[PDB]
């Protein structure tokens, strides 16, 4: 369970009408309850309760893939029958016991005022031990078994929890095994940004690229009855100061992305 | 699974039939966890002639 | 080095004088900034300077006879 | 408690006390006994002086 | 600070915190980041300490290393109560500490 | 050896027509570009539910002197629809009147990129061997888009209000 | 107190003198976690000059402090507070000095204007964290009362 | 102090020498100054400095000013528009944005 | 035909380009010849000092700049020779212009849009 | 270290 927001209530240092124990109580007994997700690595759940008597787990609006292990699990206690409760249970999929206070510390959005952040431990496991006897080959007496135990709350299939293991060492046993073109060129002859009549004169005749200006001769581009001729100039600008001459071929002008206007 | 993943970085090999290796980084725990099976593996499992 | 100051004690003679005559010679590198002669090993001034001891290379002459062939060599040069 | 440079008094331009008042600490006569016998000299004049 | 025990640092070495040093060794960074140039000039160099720059932590130990640094206790009693290791970061709030000392 | 477009002497009648107008702001670099933005805009908007294709479309670029200040002019380019002699029509818009009379008509043959150079070709290298003067009015963009992957040959025409 | 198992052997190093180690099960069952309640005060007086009031308008703010404050210069009850942060915003009625000629050439290009107010408003001390749970107002009887107050 | 260890002269503060890191920042502006004054021309550093008075006793003013190159007074304040102007250009003002924000 | 572009560039371009006929001259042609290229075109283009006093008195009325950037934003000379031009054109001080609560079309040249 | 990648093969599967 990584957060809860909940109504009537602005901060988890206060109190709140109609409950037996205090607000931050419900966040040690919220701690404690444990739900299996199927598909999600982050799901919400609802909780709309009234009338006089303790809430379990089976009160609250569930989803299809969110599997509830206890049903008993005591959330609160209700005294007054008027009452009525809204909050919004965030789980959340990981491991460690990193409470989201690196969340808060890595990262600085503009959260919204009301909402209550939980100290979790994402670790299902909690006791696990073993014992070593001599499993009986006829011939190899020498060899041995590996009772494995395994004491934890729910939301685990304990062979996923063996196979996975595999899955992390031989990760790491892999590695000790295994293991030991210019930017004016290629832009609009538009988007060059020359002067007032230079420049957009040559895309009527069709050339929106500056690897097609250089690719045309320079007597008959100069010869249409647009082109200005102290545009000269400019064109021998561009042509030199990259280090180009006349009617040179560039290899590929365009990428595969080719537009006009 | 967010794993973290060493590559090897050096190897002094001052004699041959001596050595020293070093390996960084791992994730917290595992420079308990892999190398207390390699001091295992390599005191009792191995070929041999006598 | 980090650990040790002792044989550059072996060199001078003098446990005090190496706190001056390391000094006078890490200040021409510190603001002065000259070439060092050890290579550096990425590390602060003060330990190139007792590295440089170590080999016998700076001394309370050696930190004079090279100002002394600098001064006049600059005054050969002023008018 | 730390501080670099902080606040300093009226009537004789030192440093404060505390951590409260962002304070600097106090090198008290009996180390400077405990200095002299090194023979670091100029480190007291830099802890009086500057 | 308070006092702790280290089974691994070695003689010459102790611990420090990071948010003491980065605290107490404000002079000596703000001329480090006008020679990096990130910071511009003054004023700005101290807006880069909040911040949380990773080279705020990469001239730290950059100016840390070979900078030895005195640490006292009361009641000096000889010579041998104030010493000067070389400081070493770690993730804390307390004073680490060689054992045989 | 510049060779000159042809042009043509016309007198126009009142022409109720419809479409959507706006203003904008640019330079004139891309008032070949821009015109033909709007014009994509209305023409590929009224043939998306229009069943049958009219033989012509127009532009008309209109000028408001802002009472404020003479020193900025809003403009107004609209691609309007004309009458013709289809009955079922679907469009937007409000009923604005062509103001007709006398006219100069440029037209056009030639490529996509061209009709840029058709609409470049206005104020400098041409017309003052007939020494003509603008009247107040409105500038027409007559297109015929139903006919036009290369660049496409489209035969447009400008249209100048010319006093004599 | 608590009460929890206890193991004596020496471990390496880390209980060498007197210096006890921990688990990190005591730290996820916050069986040692305490709760303080720390108290802050904001003076606003009457000087020489003019008298000093209360306003959310500071100059020289980072959007992130003025969000997190009302319209008047209080805090909301039930934020969080990162040490450094504004709480009260604070205000003295200044007057006028002069300024070094360096000081005149910049502000005469950039048209650096100030008003006659000095900001010295309320911070959270550094190095502290937390949230709040409670404000009040206090007022003399008969000098003009704040909305929120 | 409770104890016979401090007293009402331990806890009183100062402020009148300078801060630290302020005093600091005084040469950092005015060593910007001089270099934001070397992008210019020497008839026009000296109307917009000795105007105001830097690394000068003292401040002149647009009479002193004109009773003294020529007659003029109306252009000067007009030459400095132009030593605003290409200096307002941010290029040269990078070294003015962080003391811009004081 | 041609010239048609320089039009609403200079619109556009009264502006950063400090923009004089040789820098007009840019636009394909030379010094004199652009000139009565632009005349029997419009009859009127050095209408650019028009644009550069209608282009700074977008500043004076409708931005809340003062005045000593308006004579040098808008690519005059000085604040002298703003004024010079201004009280040619629009025969009253911009301290009498902008401050006065009416304004009217007197003196402001409107852009060319021919 | 490759034989300890063989004594997990019942478990790649």
């Amino acid at each position: 369970v990584t957060e809860v927001e909940i109504d009537g209530v602005l901060h988890e240092y206060s109190t709140k009408e109609g409950v037996q124990e205090d607000i931050l109580e419900i966040l040690l007994n919220l701690k404690g309850l444990a739900v299996r997700v199927q598909g999600k690595d982050e799901v919400i759940l609802t909780l709309n309760k009234s009338g006089i008597g303790p809430v379990t787990a089976a009160d609250i609006t569930h989803d299809g893939d969110v599997e509830i292990v206890k049903p008993q699990h005591v959330i609160c206690h209700l005294t007054d029958e008027n009452a009525s409760i809204s909050m919004r249970i965030k789980v959340q999929r990981g491991r460690g016991y990193v409470p989201a206070s690196t969340r808060i510390h890595s990262e600085e959005d503009e959260r919204p005022i009301g909402r209550l952040l939980v100290d979790a431990c994402y670790s299902p496991v909690e006791r696990i031990a073993y014992n070593v006897e001599a499993a009986r080959v006829e011939q190899r007496t020498d060899l041995d078994k590996l009772v494995i135990e395994m004491e934890t709350n729910g939301t685990i299939d304990p062979e996923e929890a063996i196979r996975r293991a595999a899955t992390i060492l031989a990760e790491q046993l892999e590695a000790f095994v295994d293991l030991r073109f210019d930017p004016i060129l290629l832009r609009p002859v538009d988007d060059l940004e020359l002067t007032v009549r230079s420049a957009n004169c040559l895309k009527a005749e069709a050339i929106h690229y500056i690897g097609d200006l250089v690719q045309r001769t320079e007597v008959e581009l100069l010869k249409t009855p647009n082109l200005g001729k102290k545009s000269l100039t400019e064109i021998k600008d561009v042509l030199a100061s990259r280090g180009l001459s006349l009617g040179m071929r560039l290899e590929n002008w365009p990428p595969a992305s080719i537009a006009d206007e | 699974t967010e794993f973290l993943k060493p590559r090897l970085v050096d190897i002094e090999q001052v004699s041959s039939t001596h050595a020293k290796v070093t390996l960084e980084p791992l994730e917290r725990g595992f420079g308990h966890t892999l190398g207390n099976a390699l001091r295992r593996i390599l005191l009792s499992s191995m070929p041999g002639c006598a | 080095a980090r650990v040790t100051v002792q044989d550059a004690v072996e060199k001078i003679g003098n446990r005090f004088d190496l706190v001056l005559v390391a000094a006078r010679r890490a200040r021409q590198m510190q603001v002065g900034g000259k070439d060092p002669l050890v290579p550096e090993e990425n590390d602060k001034t003060t330990v190139i300077a007792l590295r440089e001891i170590e080999e016998g290379l700076i001394n309370n002459q050696i930190l004079d006879v090279r100002e002394r062939q600098e001064q006049q060599e600059q005054e050969a040069a002023e008018l | 408690h730390a501080r670099s440079t902080g606040s300093y008094s009226l009537v004789t331009q030192q440093p404060l006390g505390g951590k409260a008042q962002f304070g600097g600490q106090r090198f008290g006569e009996m180390e400077v006994w405990a200095l002299e016998a090194y023979g670091a000299a100029y480190t007291l004049q830099e802890m009086l002086t500057v | 600070s308070v006092i702790t025990v280290g089974p691994y640092l070695r003689l010459h070495q102790c611990g420090l915190p990071k948010k003491m040093a980065l605290e107490l060794f404000k002079p000596f960074i703000y001329g480090k980041l006008e020679l990096r140039g990130l910071a511009t000039t003054i004023k700005a160099a101290k807006k880069m300490v909040e911040r949380e720059e990773a080279v705020v932590w990469d001239i730290l130990d950059e100016v840390i290393r070979e900078h030895p640094v005195l640490l006292n206790r009361a009641p000096t009693l000889h010579r041998l109560g104030i010493q000067a290791f070389e400081p070493v970061l770690i993730e804390g709030k307390a004073i680490q500490l060689h054992p045989l000392v | 050896e510049f060779t000159m477009p042809e042009h043509k002497f016309v007198t126009l009648e009142d022409t109720p027509l419809i479409g959507v107008t706006q203003s904008y702001s640019c330079s004139l670099e891309q008032i070949s570009d821009f015109r033909h933005e709007m014009r994509y805009q209305f023409w590929h908007d009224f043939l998306g539910n229009a069943p049958t294709i009219p033989p012509v479309l127009y532009g008309l670029n209109e000028t408001r002197p802002s009472q404020d200040k003479d020193d900025e002019q809003e403009v107004f380019y609209t691609t309007a629809l004309a009458q013709d002699q289809a009955d079922g029509y679907v469009l937007t818009g409000h009923p604005v009147m062509l103001q007709g009379g006398e006219y100069v008509m440029f037209t056009y043959e030639g490529l996509g990129t061209g009709v840029q150079e058709f609409i470049l070709t206005v104020y400098g290298t041409c017309m003052p061997m007939l020494n003509l003067t603008r009247r107040k009015g409105q500038d027409i963009e007559r297109y015929y888009p139903a006919e036009d992957d290369r660049p496409i040959n489209l035969r447009c025409e400008l249209l100048i209000p010319i006093r004599r | 107190g608590q009460n929890m198992r206890v193991a004596f052997m020496p471990w390496n190093g880390y209980n060498f003198e007197d210096s006890i180690l921990v688990s990190e099960r005591v730290v996820q069952e916050d069986r040692f976690t305490t709760i303080h309640i720390q108290e802050l005060a904001c003076v606003s007086r009457d000087t020489k000059l003019g008298p000093e009031e209360i306003t959310a308008d500071i100059p020289n703010v980072g959007e992130a402090a003025l969000s997190k404050l009302d319209e008047s210069g209080i805090v909301y009850i039930g934020a969080e507070v990162t040490g450094g942060d504004i709480l009260v915003g604070k205000v003295t009625p200044k007057g006028e000095t002069q300024l070094t000629p360096e000081e005149k050439l910049l502000r005469a290009i950039f048209g650096e204007k100030a008003s006659d107010v000095k900001d010295s408003s309320l911070r959270v001390p550094n190095g502290v964290s937390g949230t709040v749970i409670d404000v009040q107002v206090f007022t003399r009887d008969g000098v003009e009362k704040d909305k929120r107050a | 102090g409770d104890d016979e260890d401090s007293h009402l002269g331990d806890f009183i503060e100062d402020t009148t020498l300078e801060l630290p890191l302020d005093s600091a920042t005084t040469e950092s502006l005015r060593a910007a100054t001089h270099d934001v004054l070397a992008g210019l021309t020497a008839r026009e550093a000296k109307v917009l400095r000795m105007r105001f008075g830097i690394d000068m006793n003292t401040d002149y003013t647009l009479e002193e000013v004109g009773k003294q190159f020529d007659v003029t007074r109306e252009r000067i304040r007009q030459i400095e528009a132009k030593a605003l102007r290409k200096l307002r250009h941010p290029s040269r003002s990078e070294v003015l944005r962080s003391f811009l924000d004081d | 035909g041609i010239i048609r572009d320089l039009l609403i560039w200079l619109e556009g371009h009264l502006d950063q380009p400090l923009s004089l006929d040789n820098v007009a001259a840019k636009a394909g042609y030379s010094k004199w010849h652009l000139q009565r290229m632009f005349k029997d075109v419009t009859g009127h283009i050095g209408y650019i000092r028009a644009r550069r006093l209608s282009k700074s008195a977008v500043a004076l009325r409708l931005t809340a700049r003062p005045i000593l950037d308006i004579a040098l934003q808008y690519r005059f000379d000085s604040q002298q020779t703003f004024t010079r031009a201004f009280k040619k054109q629009f025969a009253q001080t911009p301290a009498l212009y902008r401050r006065s609560p009416e304004w009217s079309a007197f003196g402001i040249r409107p852009p060319l849009r021919l």
